[PDB]
DNA sequence: CAACAGCATGCGCGCCCAGGGCTGATCGTGCAAAAGTCGTGCCAGC
DNA sequence: GCTGGCACGACTTTTGCACTCGACTAAAGGGGCGCGCATGCTGTTG
């Protein structure tokens, strides 16, 4: 309705919204336009990514419309407000944000345009052969380094992301003697709606009984001094209470459990009995696998099967593959420097 | 407004031909209330709340 | 393909606003199709 | 947009409690008549000729069960608004309004002298519009565009549901429910107390006025309605009509 | 009487803006009429010159 | 607990105090108002009170 | 300079470039009404 | 030349209403483009440029009717 | 004893803010067809 | 010949209709007003 605040919105801008803003006051013609508007909605919130060209170019329907038209359209929105926007790759994006320096920068056009131009891709590691290649020694290229260091990445300046997104928790687990214990915390016709409400009063004082019970189970079915979490099956859930396992992953899917550590409620229910008689399910697998795996390689070891040897001296029975196939997953460098 | 015994005369603003219409209410602390008016035609009657 | 104008499909220029009593038929002409549950959005996905 | 199919055609109580009532003066009923058999109580004869009982006449429920011992077959009385819907669509507009107009000749006094000129002007209103009578009472509810019934957003996530939407859910569990029920075949009794609840439920949506209550237990206030939801002031001043708040301004 | 006159007005859009709106959409919806523009309020509302 | 902390946090008689002054902190800690919990809606009080 | 959106781009696009003119639309406002006196059992249309 | 008051340009066209008109539909054309103005500049703004001319007597309906027809059949 | 006209009571307009306030949860009940992922083996690179 | 990546399989996880009846004793509000229109009961005209 009307006179109040109502949450009507606040209609915020993006980077899309803002770029396409830009596009609008520009002296684009009628087609340069189309391409400018085909192109914006190709960026991300994280700058960087026009994603792929040639289906830019393709997306349009031939008809004439060369990719030389696409890619001057192109610079020259990368040209707009947060300085190097879109381009692909990184190098074009610096060699945007570097396109503009003012030119009097000492030393750092130049040494800058080579090291950004090309070879930046053995820039990663450190110096060394490269200061061979360039001929550069000392403190020159170093400084230049600074500069295409103190750079930053794409957008994430427009952002519009003030929400932070919180937890709010749910239940809240009073730490005792080493453990958790449990105590969630935080006329006729609508007075006959009136008597739903009673039940639905009744049941709202269960709705922390629940979380307190279930909890209380939780506590009782996985230990919490130990590594990780203890393996527990749903099935111990569904045999305490007798509900169903659809049922009390949905609540622990939904409501969030505040605990000394972790926010991460839904994941402690979920665990594998690893099929083996010598033996904390894949959470411990993985977790200490990348625990092992961060201190080790010397220099530059890169051995997968090495930690699937140290895996299996501890009796998990390791199949030299899943170990090295979870071990290796989620950034992990092992097996990737070989 | 205090609790006890009220009363009123309506000052006649209501019948077009004027009266004096007499009508009492009881103000509790907390419960409900009992007002004892008259009629157009003079009768005595009970409102509860 | 393309040349795609969203702007320049309303421009429709009219007199006299008109009103009447809207049918069953009419209504489902205006229908995209049919709302059959009560819930919103899913509280996890947080996707309608 | 979207819909939403109901079960049983009821309420649109936007006619029908906006006095005067066209669907009372057009069947020449009483709005308490017809108020009062739309939902429960009455069971609203129709049609049936050769018996006692007329055309557009209403009875007790005892009544009902002493019609059909003596009479049984030929007395059709449909308690719900369907009654409504087949009077309503057996109503013949030309002949009727053309010997209302003749009976309006030979009358005297200015009474129902009156009364007769208000149906001639709204019957023939209906002729020369187009619009089919049966129309009032709605069967296929539409349903309002999502981003006008916007989801009220809160502090730490986890949107809560505006005012609008609420009678929107009310009215698909009811909705829902009595379908469920009905296609049951269970009896007459617990389905007619949902043809009842769900006339309350759409009527509700439409005003949230229109008899007592109304409201929540949120805080309850009337809540709103799609009624209630014209431009703030019930009048189009907020918002439009020379309201709009605006650009370039300052103080 | 300037209030049962503005209600009273041709033109359906005014005068359902002015008072009584459940009553001027209802009478304006069984009979089917149409608003024309024709004075300064609907121009208004519709967003036109006067 | 939540009837008492909902009264003195949440209430029309439980108000912000005017700290600009002393003679505003005053005069807020003495007053007498009609409205309220216990009477006097406003804009239907009248013009007698 | 209120609700009419594209026609608020319009304008101040042309105000950037010393066109001053308005190329009026209608007015979100409006539509709304439209919708929502749909979403009763009554059409209102705009009839050329 | 800023002008506090159009009195002398109300009485080369009545109504003012009219004169808003014509003013604006000459200023326009100085304004977006396709035109110079008739009367020296002082600096002033094209709006007031269009009412000095219709004080003038130099610009009005009639004239841009003839030059409107005069651009129409040289074009 | 008939219909007709009048007096009266009730209901719905207006005025006008008014403030928020909120609520999230919840809950299940089977069974069954389809799919995400961990495990194991096979093939290619060094 | 050894290690790492990926393909194939099993499992066990994900996902889709369709119902479930329960119930209890309050919680309060609450000093405008006009204006008009309609319904209803009364009353007097013949």
């Amino acid at each position: 309705d009307d006179e109040l605040p109502v949450y009507q919105g606040e209609t915020t801008q993006t980077l899309q919204d803002y770029l396409m803003w830009q596009v609008e006051l520009t002296p684009f013609t009628d087609t340069d336009r189309a391409i400018a508007t085909s192109i914006v909605d190709a960026v991300d919130d994280t700058g960087y990514l026009t994603i792929q060209i040639e289906d830019i170019v393709d997306s349009i329907g031939d008809d004439e419309i060369g990719l030389e038209e696409v890619e001057a359209v192109l610079k020259r929105i990368q040209r707009f407000d947060p300085v190097g926007v879109a381009a692909k790759d990184l190098r074009d994006c610096l060699l945007i944000q570097l396109s503009q320096f003012a030119k009097e920068t000492p030393w750092l056009e130049e040494a800058r345009l080579i090291i950004s131009d090309h070879l930046d891709l053995l820039a990663n590691h450190d110096f060394r052969t490269l200061m061979r290649v360039t001929r550069l020694k000392e403190e020159v290229l170093k400084e230049a380094v600074n500069l295409i260091q103190s750079l930053d990445x794409x957008x994430x300046x427009x952002x519009x992301x003030x929400x932070x997104x919180x937890x709010x928790x749910x239940x809240x687990x009073x730490x005792x003697x080493x453990x958790x214990x449990x105590x969630x915390x935080x006329r006729s016709n609508l007075q006959e709606a009136r008597w739903l409400i009673k039940s639905l009063e009744s049941a709202n004082d269960t709705l922390l009984r629940v979380s307190r019970c279930i909890v209380e189970q939780q506590q009782a079915f996985f230990e919490q001094g130990e590594e990780y979490m203890k393996p527990m099956v749903l099935a111990d859930i569904a045999q305490a209470v007798e509900m169903h396992e659809s049922t009390i992953s949905r609540v622990t899917t939904q409501k969030y459990l505040h605990s000394p550590r972790g926010i991460x409620x839904x994941x402690x229910x979920x665990x594998x009995x690893x099929x083996x008689x010598x033996x904390a399910s894949s959470t411990a697998i993985r977790a200490l696998v990348k625990k092992l795996i961060a201190a080790e390689n010397p220099a530059k070891p890169l051995s997968d099967s090495k930690l699937t040897s140290m895996l299996s001296e501890q009796g998990i029975m390791v199949a030299r593959r899943t170990v090295a196939k979870y071990r290796e997953s989620l950034s992990i460098p092992p097996s990737n420097q070989r | 407004r205090s609790p006890g015994v009220f009363f009123d005369s309506d000052k006649g603003k209501t019948h077009s031909s004027g009266k004096v219409l007499y009508n009492a209410r009881i103000i509790p602390y907390r419960g409900s209330w009992l007002d004892f008016e008259f009629d157009p035609k003079d009768n005595l009657f009970v409102r509860i709340d | 393909l393309l040349k795609f104008l969203k702007a320049q499909t309303k421009t429709e220029e009219f007199d006299a606003i008109k009103i009447a009593l809207a049918s069953p038929d009419m209504i489902r002409s205006w229908s995209f199709g049919e709302v059959k549950k009560p819930e919103t959005i899913n509280y996890r996905t947080f996707k309608p | 947009m979207g819909h939403i199919e109901l079960a049983s055609p009821t309420a649109h109580i936007w006619f029908l409690k906006s006095l005067p009532s066209r669907i009372g003066l057009l069947l020449d009923m009483p709005l308490r008549d017809i108020e009062r058999v739309l939902y429960f109580e009455s069971y609203v004869v129709i049609e049936g000729g050769m018996t006692n009982l007329e055309r557009q006449q209403i009875l007790t429920e005892e009544q009902y069960l002493d019609a059909l011992e003596e009479f049984g077959d030929e007395f059709d009385a449909k308690m719900g608004a369907e009654a409504i819907q087949a009077l309503l669509k057996s109503m013949d507009l030309e002949q009727e309004c053309e010997q209302l107009r003749e009976e309006l000749n030979e009358t005297n006094s200015e009474t129902k002298r009156k009364k007769l000129t208000k149906r001639i002007k709204l019957l023939e209103a209906f002729v020369q519009s187009g619009n089919k009578p049966e129309w009032m009472i709605l069967t296929v509810l539409p349903v309002l565009p999502p981003d006008l019934r916007p989801l009220v957003p809160l502090d730490g996530g986890r949107f809560a549901t505006s005012d609008l939407n609420d009678l929107y859910r009310r009215v698909i569990n009811r909705n829902n429910r009595l379908k469920r029920l009905l296609d049951l075949a269970a009896p007459d009794i617990i389905v007619r107390n949902e043809k009842r609840m769900l006339q309350e439920a759409v009527d509700a949506l439409l005003d949230n006025g229109r008899r007592g209550r109304a409201i929540t237990g949120s805080n309850k206030r009337p809540l709103k309605s799609l009624a209630d939801m014209i431009k703030g002031k019930q009048g189009r001043f907020r918002q439009n009509l020379l309201g709009k708040r605006v650009d370039y301004s300052g103080r | 009487g300037i209030t049962k006159a503005s209600l009273a007005t041709e033109s359906f859009i005014s005068a359902a803006s002015f008072q009584e709106t459940t009553r001027v959409l209802t009478e304006a919806a069984v009979a089917g009429k149409r608003d024309e523009l024709r004075g300064l309020k609907e121009n208004v509302i519709v967003g036109r010159l006067i | 607990s939540a009837a008492v902390k909902e009264f003195f946090g949440s209430s029309q008689l439980s108000q912000f105090m005017d700290q600009n002054n002393p003679l505003s902190e005053i005069t807020h800690k003495r007053r007498i108002s009609a409205l309220g919990p216990g009477g006097l809606t406003r804009e239907r009080a009248g013009f007698e009170v | 300079k209120s609700d009419d959106v594209n026609g608020r781009t319009k304008m101040y696009k042309n105000i950037v470039d010393g066109n001053h003119q308005m190329e009026p639309g209608m007015p979100e406002s409006f539509n709304v009404l439209l919708k929502e006196i749909r979403s009763l059992g009554i059409n209102i249309e705009l009839e050329d | 030349m800023a002008r506090v008051t159009v009195q002398d340009a109300v009485e080369k066209i009545g109504n003012r209403f009219d004169l808003v008109l014509v003013a604006a539909r000459r200023a326009r054309q100085m304004q977006v483009g396709g035109k110079d103005p008739l009367v020296p500049e002082e600096n002033d703004k094209t709006t007031v440029i269009a009412l000095r001319e219709i004080e003038e007597g130099l610009i009005n309906n009639q004239i841009l009717d003839v030059r409107e027809r005069q651009e129409q059949q040289e074009q």
